[PDB]
């Protein structure tokens, strides 16, 4: 009867879960993004060299 | 009369099994899903260590006078529950799972069912 009462409480709410556990954001908006690595240029060339 | 609280305790939702230890130690039942006699006399000695060192510990590691732990809950991993409830010179094991751990069970009695309607199938066939 102890033992029994102990069972209905544990069963009313699992009471460990975690809800969304281990599943991450998935979808996520990205802002696309654009990063000059470098600038190449001539130097004191005459006029302009398109 | 003694056979059907065995028979409740199976009753219950969530109930795996159910183990009586003695002063002694010996196990008085056991359920029968779970080992019968061999894990009875290993789970006995664990809890009676543990019900013991409990018991010692809370009279004088806490330091509390007349304090007698009444109901003692591990919870692991995955559904084992084990509560451990001490009546008399009698203290008792019972193995409960969640209600994940439940469906599992069913569904993997279902998957036995299925299997053994299976062999029966076939050996019909084999017959014919």
């Amino acid at each position: 009867e102890g033992v029994e009462k102990c069972i209905y409480q544990n069963n009313q709410i699992d009471l460990l879960e975690e809800y969304f556990e281990g599943e991450t954001s998935e979808h996520v908006v990205e802002n696309l993004s654009s990063k000059t690595l470098m600038l190449f240029k001539d130097e004191k060339e005459i006029c302009k060299r398109s | 009369n003694a056979d059907d609280q065995l028979k409740q305790l199976s009753a219950l939702e969530g109930a795996n099994g159910y183990v009586i230890f003695n002063e002694s130690g010996i196990p008085l039942k056991r359920h029968e899903k779970s080992i019968s006699h061999e894990k009875a006399v290993h789970i006995a000695a664990l809890v009676s260590d543990l019900w013991n060192v409990s018991k010692k510990v809370i009279q004088r590691d806490l330091k509390t006078p007349e304090n007698d732990i009444e109901v003692i809950r591990l919870r692991t991993k995955h559904s084992y529950e084990y509560i451990i409830t001490q009546s008399g010179d009698f203290t008792m094991l019972a193995i409960q799972l969640c209600g994940k751990a439940i469906e599992e069970a069913k569904k993997a009695a279902a998957a036995a069912a299925a299997a053994a309607v299976v062999q029966e199938e076939n050996k019909e066939k084999e017959k014919k």
